[PDB]
């Protein structure tokens, strides 16, 4: 729900329901070996080496 | 036009400087920076509280 | 089977053309099918 690009602009969190508006904001990820990673998770971003 | 978001990730051996591009980016662009670790949490509500 | 993703897909890419206008470029938006990957950039799932 955090990464999709279009479901960060409502995220909630359980202290403040009320959505934020995450749009803008560049996610960026880091893994020493890209594979370990969940397949559907993985499968998202790119995995540029 | 505007930016728009996808998701991206970096994989190498550890220490190949991947953070410290990733900053670099980040005063590159101009846009705020913020690391956060996520190795081996469970908690999902850490990431709502 | 329900409708509530969708309407939170023609939200997003609604709030995308609002910001087109209120600071963006075009007076207008002209939302056309072959446009909207733009705004909700590429298809994800295609083989049903
Ligand atoms: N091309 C480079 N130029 C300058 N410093 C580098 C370069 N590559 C690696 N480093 C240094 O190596 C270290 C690696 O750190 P970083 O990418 O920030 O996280 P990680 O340690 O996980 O790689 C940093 O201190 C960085 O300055």
């Amino acid at each position: 729900e955090l990464l999709d690009p279009e479901q960060n602009a409502n995220f909630l969190d359980h202290y403040l329901d009320v959505p934020v508006d995450l749009s803008k904001v560049l996610f960026i990820c880091t893994a020493n070996v890209t594979d370990t990673i969940p397949e559907p998770l993985r499968d998202r971003m790119e995995m540029i080496n | 036009g505007s930016t728009q978001g996808k998701i991206l990730c970096f994989y190498g051996p550890p220490g190949v400087g991947k953070t410290s591009i990733a900053r670099s980016i980040a005063r590159a662009l101009n846009r705020e920076y913020f690391r956060f670790s996520v190795g081996g949490m469970t908690d999902v509500a850490e990431i709502k509280g | 089977s329900g409708v509530r993703n969708l309407q939170k897909q023609v939200e997003k890419v609604l709030r995308k053309s609002a910001y087109k206008i209120v600071s963006g470029e075009a007076e207008s938006v002209e939302v056309t099918p072959e446009n909207l990957q733009d705004f909700v950039g590429k298809p994800v799932f295609t083989v049903e």
